[PDB]
C-alpha cells in the first residue's frame, strides 16, 4: 500500500488485539505482552467518524411528484421526464460509485499512514539503541524490563541512559 | 537482544469493498450506503393527514358520492389511492392533470355557496342511477343538473353570477352535458339551439352540447365534461346558458400547502417519515436508495446499485 | 565499496496529462477517455431493422404512396430520413409529435381491417392527382375518401363502428376534409350542414368541415386534417357522419419496443453498435464522447472537451 | 513528488530498463548488473489496470430521442430540453475533468510510493551493512558478489552473515 | 553537539476549512469559492441593448401605446421589466409564452406592411378610450378594428391576403373581437352569424366571435384575443371574414439572436458582464454562487451554500 | 497527518518565519539563526497555484431563461422545471462540497509531504555525522560553523569531510 506498513512490511494483523487498532507486542526477560496504542487508534477512528458524519446524510430539498402513479402522463412531456430522471440517476449512480471508491482508497491508506507514524515515532525514540528487523519490530541492544517497555509505549523512553551499553553491544 | 514489535488488529471474517484500484479489497469493517429495505406502511406520525380511500382528489371539488367525507377539511399530507373514483356519471375534466396536482399540493379545501337560484320552469334537482347516495338516485353534491320542468319545453335563457367576496382566489368548476341522442337532448333542454358562455375578468369561454353516438360506460352513453377556472378576489364570473350547463352550487378554496402522496400501503401512526413512494416509506439515514426513482418528500437519491459498501476500517490481513 | 542502486524506467517520448496541481505533467504513458471519431454509417449488425427512405412514420399508418412497402412489419430499429413524406394531399395531423414518437418507439406495426362497409349512396373510391400511384390518381391506402355517388346529392347519415376484439390496444386514425370552395363542398357531400362525430368509452370529439380560401399546396387549396386515438381491448369506437369523413379501412397495432433513429448515414450490416447520432454510429469503449449531445441508445456521455488523457504510468523523468 | 522518490531523490529514470517499471542496478568485483523487480512493477500495473477497468466503461441505460433531428420541436418544451441538456453536459464535462485530474494525481503518487516501498524494503534488508548516498543507492561495506546481489533482490539477504566485515569497513 | 532544526511557518490566527475527515480544520490561509455579492446594476458595456421599460415584448408586435418607441429596432440584449404592458384593450394572446420567448431570443424587429384595404361600408379606423395615444382615443398601432360604417348594417364578406415576398419567415398577428352583448355585436357587425377563417400553406384555423356577459376591465366588458403564426418565405396567408377580425396592417420579422433578460436592476453602461439575474449582474471569477438559481448568460453554478472555503496553505499549528 | 511531519513529529510552526513556508533554525558556538528554504516553499506554492487555476473558473456555456420572473408559467411544465432545477442544484451543491473537501485534504497532506521531503533530504546529506532527536532536529556531532550550516541549507555539505570527527564524538 501507499505507506508500505499494513499489508506491506508488517506481514499480517493480530486477531488477538481486540482492545485497539494498533499496538505493541514485546519480549523481555520477564516475558511477553500486548498493549494497544490509544493515540494512533483514536486518530484513525476519529478520521473515519468524520467521513461517516459527512457521507451518511441526505439533502433537505423537498421534492414533489411529476410522474402520476395511477394515471397516464402526456406523451411529449413524459418522454422528457423519463430522459431527465434517467440522466439524473446516471449522474447519482456514478457519483456514489466514485465517492465510495475514492473514500475507501483514502481510508485504507490513512490507516496505513497511522501504522507508519507510530513505527517512525518509536524508531526516533530508540535512536542508536535499537535496530529495525524489516518486519515492523525493533531489536533493542540492552535489557528492557516492563518499566522500560512501558516507557517506550508511554513515549517517555530516554535513549541516553542505555546508549553506552547499547553501542557496545551493537559494535561488539 | 530484546524485541518490541509494532502491528495492527485484524478480524476473522472481513468485508469486501471496492476502491479506485481494486474491485475486491478486504477490510476489517464496512457499512452500507445504499438503502435496499422499505417499510411497507405509510408512516403518518406527526402529520395531520387525509387518507382519501376510494375518493379521487377531483371528486372532492365536484362532490362524488365516494368523496362525501372529504368535501372540506385541512391537512398537511394528502394520500391518493389506486382506482380512486372521480366521476360517477361518465365523463372527464378538461386540464385534469393540472387540477389534480393543485389539489395534491394544497393543505385543505373550504367550500363557499354560489347562491345560484333558478326560475320555476327549471328543475335543478336532476339525478341519475350512476351517482348513488343513500340507496337512491343522486348527483354530484357541489353541482346541479339543470333540466326543463316540463319534458320537451325550451329551457329558459338564464344568467347566474358568482362574486368572489373573499381575499383569496376561488376554484370554480362546472359541467357541460353532452347528450346521448337527439331524443334525450330535446326532452331535457328543448328543440332550441343550446349555448353556454362563461365570462370573468381573467377567463372567457363558450360551450355547445354535442349529440353523438357512444358506447355505454356503467350503462350510460351520455357524457358530462367538467371545466374549471380560478376566480380572483373581488372579481365575478357570469354564466349565460339555455340548457346543458351543470351549474355549481358551491365553489372551492384551496388552503395552504401539503404533501401529495400516491401509494397503496396502509397508514401507520406509530412512526414518522419524511420520504414516501408507491410501496411505502423510507426511514433511512443513508444518502442513497435503490427502491424507486419515483419518490416524494426529503429523500435519499436513487441509484442503480444493489450495494455500495463504505470502508470503516483498515485492510484485513488475517493470520 | 560495492553498491546497489534503486531506480525506475523512463521512455524517450512521454505523454502530457493534467493533474490536480499541474496542467503540463509528463508521464510514461496515457490513454484517451473522450471519443473524437465516428463511423459515418449506421451499424446494423445483429439488428432486424427498417430503413424508411422517403417514407415518414405517420405515412406508415395512413398509407401514403411513398410508404406502400412500410405499412406493416416488425423491427428492433426504425430509421427515419430527412425530408420524408407523410402527406400527399395537403394537410396535417393533430398531435403529430406524440404520434410520430409512438411509431419510432415501437417494434413493429400490424394492420387490422375495420370492416367498414358503405351503402349504395356512398362512393368510397374518391381519388386525387396529389396522391399518384403507378401514374394514376389514387389515395391514402389505409383510408377512403367517402363522397356522394351522385354529384351534388346529400351524403346520407352514416354510422360505422369498430370493435377491438384483440387483447391489446389499437391505434385508429381518420381524416376530415376541409374543401377549397363551396361548389366543391356541394359536389362531394351536398348542400346540407356537415358534421362528423366520433365517440368511444375513453374518447369523444366533433368536427365540422370548413370551406375557406387557402394557398395551393401541390396544386390544391383543400386540406385533409388527420386525428387519432387508442381503442382499448374490448371497447368500441363509433363514427357518425354525413359528409367529409376520410374513413379508415384499417387500424394499426404497435408491437413491442424498438429504437428510433433519425439519421442521414447509410446502412452497414457488417458493423455492430449500441449508440447512434445524426452523423452515424459511435463504436467506442470510452466513457465520454465529443461528437454530439444528441444521441440515442446506450451511449458515452457527451462532454465539451477535445481530449482528456488518463495517465497509465509514472512521471517520465528522462536521462 | 508526494513520496519524494520519483522526480525526487532519484535523479531520473532508466530508459534501458525495458523488462519492468522498477528495479536494481549494481556494481561489484564480478561486474555491472541490472534487473527488474517483479513485485513492485506488478503492484503498480495491477492498480492502473483496476482504474482502467472502472473508468473505461458506460452506463447500461438506453436513451431514446427527445429532440427531432428533421422537424421543429415545441417552443416552450424545446427551451426546457436545451436548458436541461446543456446543464447535464456541464455536469459530465466537470465530472470528467475532475475524475481524470484526480486519478492522474493518484496514479503518479501511487507509482512514487511503490518506488519508495522498494527502496525501504532494501534499506531494512541491508541493516547496518550499508549506507544511503542520497541518490537512491546503497554503498555496501562488504564484498557483495553476484549471489549476494541476487539475495538482496530475492529478499533472502542475511545481514548478520556480513556484519563483522561491514562494521569494520564503515568505522575504518 | 551543534544542531539544525527543520520547521514550517504558522500564523497567529488561521482560517477554518472542511476536509474529508474534519469539519473544523485550521489552516494558514484559505479563499472563498461561492460568490455571495452581486452588482445591483445591469452591466451593459459592449452591448447594443434595449431596455423595454413598461413595454411588454408582445406589445412590440401589436403596437400597444407603451411600445411606440420599440416597434422596430436591433439589439443583442433585450431587457424586460416587471408589470410591463401588453394589452390596452382587455384580452389575451393564445400561445403567449412561446411568443414572448421568441421575441426575447431575437436580435431585432422589422415591420412590413400587409397592404390590406377595405370597402366603403367598412370603418377601419375604430378607436377606444382604453388605448390612449397623444392625448386621444386610439388603437393598437399594428392592427385595425374593422366595423360596419353604418351602425346595424351587416359587415361585408371580405378576403385579404398577405404574401411573404422576403427570404426569411415573418410573424403575423391578428385579433378576434368578442363583444359584451348581442346589441353591441349587431351595432358593429350586423345580425348575420360571424365567422373568421385564416389559411396558409402551413397554418389553418377558424374563429367565431363569442357574445357573452363579462365584468369590465379598464371599463370595458368586450375582449380582443390575439393569435399568431409564422409565414414562411414565398407563402401566402389568407384572411376571410365578415365581422370580428382585428386585422394586421403590418407583420413582424424577428432578426437574428440576442440575450433576453428579466430584471429589476438599472442599466450601467460603464461596466461589462456575461451573467445576469433579477437583482443585476454577477462578475465573479469564482465557480459557484448563492444569489439565485435563475440566471442567464455565462454564469457560476448555483449552490445551496453560504460559504465553501478552499485551503491555500498548510495546517496552522501556532506557538 | 498522512506524512507525520506537520502537526506530527514537528511540535508546532514558527510564526517568526515570514520569508517562506519551510526552513531551518540552527545552534552552534557562534550563536543561532533562521533561514527559509526556497525549493520546498516554491513546490508547495506552485501546487496550490495549480489548484486555483483549475478551480477558480466558470463554464462558457450560455444559458437562457426557462422561467418567467414576472408572469405565470404553465402548471405541468412548471413542476418539471422546479423538479429539474432543484435536482441540478443538489448535484452542484454536493459536487462543490466534495471538491473542496477532497482538495483541502490533499492540500494539507501535500504540504506535510514537502516538510517531510526536506527533512529526508537533510537526513541523507548528513549521513553518519548526525542523529535525529525526534522533534525535527539533527544533532550534529562535529563543529559546524555558519559556513557549514550554510552548506547544509545549500545542499553542498560533504559528509566525508567531517566523518572521522563525528564518529569519534558519536561512538568513542
Ligand atoms: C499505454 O497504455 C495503453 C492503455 O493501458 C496500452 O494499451 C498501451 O499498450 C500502453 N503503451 C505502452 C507503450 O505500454
Ligand atoms: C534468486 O531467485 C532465483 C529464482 O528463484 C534463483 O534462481 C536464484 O538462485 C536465487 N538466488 C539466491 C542467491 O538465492
Ligand atoms: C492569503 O493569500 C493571499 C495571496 O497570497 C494574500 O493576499 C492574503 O493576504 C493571505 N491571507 C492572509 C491572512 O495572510
Amino acid at each position: 500500500g501507499l505507506f508500505g506498513a499494513i499489508a506491506g512490511f508488517i506481514e499480517n494483523g493480530w486477531e488477538g488485539m481486540v482492545d485497539g487498532w494498533y499496538g505493541f507486542r514485546h519480549q523481555n526477560a520477564q516475558g511477553t505482552g500486548q498493549a494497544a496504542d490509544y493515540k494512533s487508534t483514536q486518530a484513525a477512528i476519529d478520521q473515519i467518524t468524520g467521513k461517516l458524519n459527512r457521507i451518511i446524510k441526505k439533502t433537505n430539498t423537498e421534492f414533489e411528484s411529476i410522474e402520476s402513479e395511477f394515471s397516464e402522463i402526456d406523451h411529449q412531456i413524459g418522454n422528457v421526464i423519463n430522459w431527465t430522471k434517467d440522466s439524473i440517476t446516471d449522474i447519482w449512480t456514478y457519483q456514489a460509485e466514485l465517492l465510495v471508491a475514492m473514500e475507501n482508497q483514502h481510508t485504507i491508506d490513512m490507516a496505513d499512514s497511522e501504522m507508519l507514524n507510530l513505527y517512525e515515532r518509536v524508531r526516533k525514540q530508540l535512536r542508536q539503541n535499537a535496530e529495525e528487523d524489516g518486519k515492523g519490530c525493533f531489536e533493542i541492544y540492552h535489557a528492557c524490563d516492563d518499566s522500560c517497555m512501558e516507557s517506550i509505549r508511554n513515549n517517555t523512553y530516554n535513549h541516553s541512559q542505555y546508549r553506552e551499553e547499547a553501542l557496545l553491544n551493537r559494535l561488539n | 537482544p530484546d524485541k518490541i514489535c509494532l502491528g495492527h488488529h485484524a478480524v476473522a471474517n472481513g468485508t469486501i469493498v471496492k476502491t479506485l484500484t481494486n474491485e475486491q479489497e478486504e477490510v476489517t469493517n464496512a457499512t452500507e450506503t445504499v438503502e435496499s429495505t422499505s417499510l411497507n406502511r405509510l408512516c403518518m406520525k406527526g402529520r395531520n393527514h387525509k387518507d382519501l380511500g376510494n375518493c379521487h382528489p377531483i371528486g372532492m371539488l365536484i362532490g362524488t358520492p365516494a368523496c362525501d367525507l372529504h368535501l372540506t377539511g385541512t391537512w398537511d399530507t394528502l394520500i391518493e389511492r389506486k382506482n380512486a373514483i372521480a366521476y360517477c356519471y361518465p365523463g372527464a375534466t378538461v386540464n385534469e392533470k393540472a387540477l389534480r396536482q393543485k389539489i395534491m399540493e394544497s393543505g385543505g379545501i373550504s367550500k363557499i355557496n354560489t347562491g345560484f337560484t333558478y326560475g320555476s320552469s327549471i328543475n335543478s334537482a336532476g339525478t341519475t342511477k350512476a351517482c348513488m347516495r343513500n340507496g337512491g338516485n343522486s348527483f354530484y353534491a357541489e353541482l346541479k343538473w339543470l333540466v326543463s320542468k316540463n319534458k320537451g319545453q325550451n329551457f329558459p335563457q338564464t344568467t347566474n353570477t358568482y362574486r368572489n367576496a373573499d381575499t383569496a382566489e376561488h376554484l370554480i368548476m362546472w359541467g357541460i352535458h353532452h347528450p346521448s341522442s337527439t331524443q334525450e337532448k330535446n326532452d331535457l333542454y328543448g328543440t332550441q339551439s343550446l349555448s353556454i358562455s362563461v365570462g370573468s375578468s381573467t377567463y372567457k369561454n363558450s360551450f355547445v352540447p354535442v349529440v353523438g353516438a357512444r358506447p355505454q360506460v356503467n350503462g350510460l352513453s351520455g357524457r358530462i365534461d367538467f371545466h374549471w377556472t380560478l376566480v380572483q378576489p373581488g372579481d365575478k364570473i357570469i354564466f349565460s346558458h339555455n340548457g346543458g350547463l351543470i351549474a355549481p352550487s358551491r365553489v372551492s378554496k384551496l388552503i395552504g400547502r401539503g404533501l401529495g402522496i400516491q401509494s397503496e400501503a396502509p397508514i401507520d401512526n406509530s412512526c414518522e417519515s419524511k420520504c414516501f413512494w408507491r410501496g411505502g416509506s423510507i426511514n433511512t439515514r443513508l444518502p442513497f436508495q435503490n427502491l424507486s426513482p419515483r419518490t416524494v418528500g426529503q429523500c435519499p437519491k436513487y441509484v442503480n446499485k444493489k450495494s455500495l459498501m463504505l470502508a470503516t476500517g483498515m485492510r484485513n490481513v488475517p493470520e
